[PDB]
């Protein structure tokens, strides 16, 4: 299997966005999702992401700012503030065992879209 | 204040006499009252006491031979097998002492 | 919390040459992690984690190992349009920290 | 914030401690009965009887005119007896009838109707109720006439003057014969004592008494006759309620006496230290008397303690007397005009008494309480000493329970930066039995060596052991980590709650009691200032303000 | 209970004299008794109790003393309208061995 990704669009600053992780064909509960940005000229990054059974934890750049929450049939981020020079690619991506080892680069996940602000 | 006396006439020694007489003038309930009796050719003899309290005592001879009861209002004496020298006269008290006797009595 | 640091980056070898590339981690996680290789314009693929388990469709020369505290790898020969960029990761301490990586590699032709 | 993180060791030696077994009872006066007697001061003063006598000269202007008679001059001569003939007005009461007088040497003599050198009879008149009992003699011209007088009169506290009940005051003390250091102001030569000689109260004329002595002092116009005492017969004291069941306390300072008929409660000044009277000296007739009596009637239950009566003096002035009982077998002193101050003790002191013994015990049913406590804390040790030891002392400690007494150690802290859990409690060597509990990882601090155990009850971790149990089918339970718990549905972490608002179970028994709340207190009044002042039916300010009003008009023009 | 003794039956002096009426018992008395006197036909009277004070009302001729078991009397100035027999009284109250308050004998003057 795989996913699909939507919710790219160019923005102003000052507007929270919000995406979807579509996803195909597997297990809804029995995996974990992942998230990771890379602007090119850099590498990869925070995230940090869900729980099997509800709430859970993150990096703590942005503690306060991001509310990921989770439904039977999708995962999604929600960016509610936001700074301008992040400008990135965000990647839906899914581990296997523990915080993402036995998918150590990661197993299977999306090609993603590229978000960007700028005027 | 007084107290009187009611008795006499010296009948047969088949009688149980009795003999009482207490009237007024104070509250008997808070003092003692007490029998004396005299008789002719001899001196006196102490008879029997009653406290406030409410018991009552005995002199040292005549251990069975009267008996006193209180009344509330009136003091009596039973005298149960009288015999022909003891009885002369008798008494009333108003204390152990302090002259509140009166005229007595004779039998 | 624990801190990812890395070697330099700058590497200048040809076909016919190799890497000599490792990552150090200052509190001692007893080495639970693997690599990230992905092309650039492509999606990360998967390969071989936790120093002895190789996924599935792995190449026979991407061998790399250790103990300890730190991992390496070390591929000798490579072949021409690869030249894949490099990261690890920390594995068994998920939590408490502001990163999860520590910088990045590249190895490319000439 | 709780105690946090710590690992505890060291089973061979830290301090000694010993359950103790003989636990006592640590807890927390004396009365004598009596027969107390209350005097009070007293403020009556002291009266006697008296008799007056005086002889009426008179005057009266009679006119035979021309065209109206007048009536004018109405002449009071009251004149004074000599001393030799007043008898005869007492023995059979005959009244002598001429007058003599002399004046400059001169004399004159005014008989009354070509009157007799020899006396007359007298006849007692009317007169008010209650009033005065008088006698009279009789049933320019002249006419005369003798009078004779009985009354009542009365006389303050520290002998100064004397005044009668019609206003003919006289400055002299009751109480002085002659050769007696007394207040005496009156000139000279107006005192007899005709000593032993009768009077006679006019219902018979034959009868003899004693008949005690007697002073004849007038001024020169009235002669009064009164009969003279020694000095004790006013004793300054008065009697009180004499109460029968009193109970003495000694404490501290002085001494509290508790009645319980009247309610009240003397307190004195002094601790044992018994007055003696001075002036006094009337009194010790009238309580060598009546205590015997109040002795009596309890006969057959005390006995005496001694023959000494004490005396004492309270504060506001009343002076007490009572003596000592025990079981058996068989100047002045000017008191203070209030109650509410002998009466107000009774509610401070009957209080005390009834408060303190309900507090009497409750020191005794929570000492009895607590050693059945104790024995419970002992049972708990054989279980699992490790928790229950921490909670009697104050922090977090360990002991190992060597023998029959406790191991008390010392934990070492671990750094609150990195704490690890495991995220499977399935044991990895093969599809047999699993943990119970979520081992986990850490690691010291400044070394940075890290190691991995297993995280117990109530955030303590003891390393190098294990514990499990038989794997069975689906059964999820909890756990509780520092401020959190989280769920393993199987054997994964399936969810963190992270919310200490689960319904706890509430057990405490709420001693729900009260305060004592503050009223105030009103002021009223039962007889107002103003109304004692109109009670008098004579009106003082009334009458000497409009009798020189009139009275002005002398002064014509 | 024991018994009074009341020895001396004496004979009076010529008026304005001394008279001593002393008496005693055969026990611990403890605190104190009485002396009544009467004329012959009519009630009692006393005069002093406890051994210790008169009462108002009879004259300070009288007098007595003494604690324990001797008690004496003494009579002065010798009126002669006060010639009659004299008595004693114990007041003590229930105890061991039953009571303690019996009258004792008599003694009479003979006025000369």
């Amino acid at each position: 299997q795989s996913v699909k990704e939507s919710g790219g669009r160019l923005v102003t600053p000052g507007t929270p966005l919000t995406l979807t992780c579509t996803v195909s064909g597997f297990s809804l509960s029995s995996y974990e999702m992942g998230w990771v940005r890379q602007a090119p000229g850099e590498g990869l990054e925070w995230i940090g992401t869900i729980s099997t059974g509800g709430s859970s934890y993150y990096a703590s750049w942005a503690k306060g700012r991001f509310t990921i929450s989770r439904t039977s049939t999708t995962v999604d981020l929600k960016m509610t503030s936001l700074t301008t020079a992040d400008t990135a690619t965000y990647f839906c991506a899914r581990g296997y065992g523990g915080y993402g080892i036995g998918a150590g680069y990661f197993n299977i996940w999306g090609p993603g879209t590229l978000v960007t602000v700028s005027s | 204040q007084s107290v009187k006396e009611s008795g006499g006439r010296l009948v047969t020694p088949g009688t149980p006499l009795t003999l009482t007489c207490t009237v007024s003038g104070f509250s008997l309930s808070s003092y003692a009252m007490s029998w004396v009796r005299q008789a002719p050719g001899k001196g006196l003899e102490y008879i029997g006491v009653i406290y406030a309290s409410g018991s009552t005592y005995y002199a040292s001879w005549a251990k069975g031979r009267f008996t006193i009861s209180r009344t509330a209002t009136t003091v009596d004496l039973k005298i149960t097998s009288p015999t022909t020298e003891d009885t002369a006269t008798y008494f009333c008290g108003r204390g152990v002492s302090t002259n509140m006797w009166g005229p007595g009595t004779l039998v | 919390a624990l801190v990812m640091t890395q070697t330099p980056s700058s590497v200048s070898e040809p076909v016919g040459g190799t890497v000599t590339i490792k990552c150090q981690a200052s509190q001692s996680i007893s080495s639970y992690l693997a690599w990230y290789q992905r092309k650039p314009g492509q999606r990360p693929k998967l390969l071989i984690y936790g120093t002895s388990t190789l996924a599935s469709g792995v190449p026979s020369r991407f061998i790399g190992s250790g103990s300890g505290t730190d991992y390496t790898l070390t591929i000798s020969d490579l072949e021409c349009d690869d030249a894949a960029t490099y990261y690890c990761q920390q594995g068994f301490s998920t939590s408490n920290v502001y990163n999860s990586f520590g910088g990045g590699t590249k190895v490319d032709i000439k | 914030t709780s105690f946090p993180f710590r690992v505890c060791e060291l089973s061979s030696h830290g301090d000694l401690f010993r359950f103790s077994s003989d636990i006592q009872c640590p807890s927390f006066e004396n009365h004598t009965e009596g027969l107390l007697m209350v005097f009070k001061d007293n403020i009556i003063p002291y009266s006697f009887k008296v008799r007056s006598y005086t002889k009426i000269v008179t005057n009266i202007l009679i006119y035979n005119g021309h065209r109206a008679d007048s009536v004018t001059n109405r002449h009071e001569e009251k004149f004074s007896v000599e001393s030799y003939e007043t008898d005869q007005m007492d023995t059979i009461y005959q009244c002598y009838n001429a007058v003599k007088m002399t004046k400059d040497g001169l004399t004159r003599v005014y008989v009354d109707r070509d009157g007799v050198n020899i006396t007359v009879n007298l006849k007692p008149t009317g007169g008010l109720a209650n009033g005065v009992r008088r006698y009279a003699s009789q049933t320019t011209r002249t006419t005369v006439n003798c009078l004779i007088t009985d009354m009542m009169a009365k006389s303050n506290s520290p002998f100064d003057f004397f005044v009668t009940t019609t206003g003919q005051t006289v400055e002299m003390s009751p109480f002085y014969d002659g050769k007696n250091t007394e207040t005496f102001h009156e000139r000279a030569d107006s005192f007899h004592v005709r000593t032993n000689y009768k009077i006679v109260d006019y219902d018979n004329r034959g009868t003899n008494p004693q008949g005690e002595r007697r002073a004849f002092l007038d001024k020169g116009t009235y002669t009064l006759s009164w009969k003279l005492e020694n000095r004790t017969a006013y004793c300054p004291l008065q009697h009180w309620q004499t109460f029968d069941s009193t109970i003495a306390t000694e404490t501290g300072k002085s001494i509290h006496f508790v009645t319980d008929e009247g309610t009240s409660s003397f307190v004195t000044n002094t601790t044992v230290g018994i007055e003696l009277p001075d002036a006094f000296k009337c009194i010790e007739e009238q309580v060598n008397k009546t205590m015997h009596e109040k002795y009596e009637a309890v006969q057959d239950r005390y006995t005496k303690g001694q023959e000494a009566i004490t005396y004492f003096i309270t504060s506001g002035g009343l002076l007490l007397a009572w003596l000592p009982l025990t079981p058996r077998s068989l100047k002045s002193l000017g008191t203070l005009n209030n109650p509410a101050t002998v009466q107000i003790q009774f509610a401070y002191d009957s209080l005390r008494r009834q408060i303190n013994r309900m507090l009497g015990d409750l020191a005794r049913a929570w000492c009895l309480e607590q050693k059945r406590q104790n024995m419970v804390l002992r049972e708990l040790t054989k279980i699992n000493p490790t928790t229950v030891m921490s909670s009697i002392y104050g922090k977090a400690v360990a002991a190992k329970r060597l023998g029959d007494v406790i191991s008390v150690s010392q934990c070492v802290p671990v750094n609150q930066a990195t704490v690890t859990l495991r995220k499977s409690m399935r044991v990895p060597g093969s599809e047999t039995m699993c943990y119970s509990r979520p081992l986990v990882s850490f690691s010291f601090i400044n070394d940075t060596k890290t190691y991995e155990g297993q995280l117990g009850t109530d955030n303590e971790i003891f390393l190098t052991k294990k514990m499990t149990e038989v794997c069975q089918a689906t059964s999820q339970y909890y756990f509780q980590s520092g401020n959190e718990i989280h769920v393993y549905n199987d054997y994964h972490h399936f969810k963190t709650i992270e919310l200490d608002g689960i319904a706890t179970l509430q057990t405490f028994i709420s001693l729900n009691t009260s305060l004592i709340e503050n009223i105030d207190f009103a002021s009223l009044e039962l007889y107002s200032r103003d109304e004692q002042r109109a009670s008098n039916v004579f009106d003082l300010e009334g009458i000497f303000r409009e009798y020189n009003f009139q009275a002005q008009n002398i002064a014509g023009l | 209970d024991l018994v009074m003794t009341q020895t001396p039956s004496s004979v009076s002096a010529a008026v304005g004299g001394t008279v001593t009426i002393k008496c005693q018992a055969s026990q611990s008395l403890g605190g104190g008794l009485a002396w009544y006197q009467q004329k012959p036909g009519q009630r009692p009277k006393l005069l002093i109790y406890s051994a210790s004070t008169l009462e108002s009302g009879v004259p300070s001729r009288f007098r007595g003393s003494g604690s324990g078991t001797e008690f004496t009397l003494t009579i002065s100035d010798l009126e002669c309208a006060d010639a009659a027999t004299y008595y004693c009284q114990s007041a003590y109250g229930p105890t061991s061995n039953g009571l303690f308050n019996a009258f004792g004998g008599g003694t009479k003057v003979v006025i000369k």
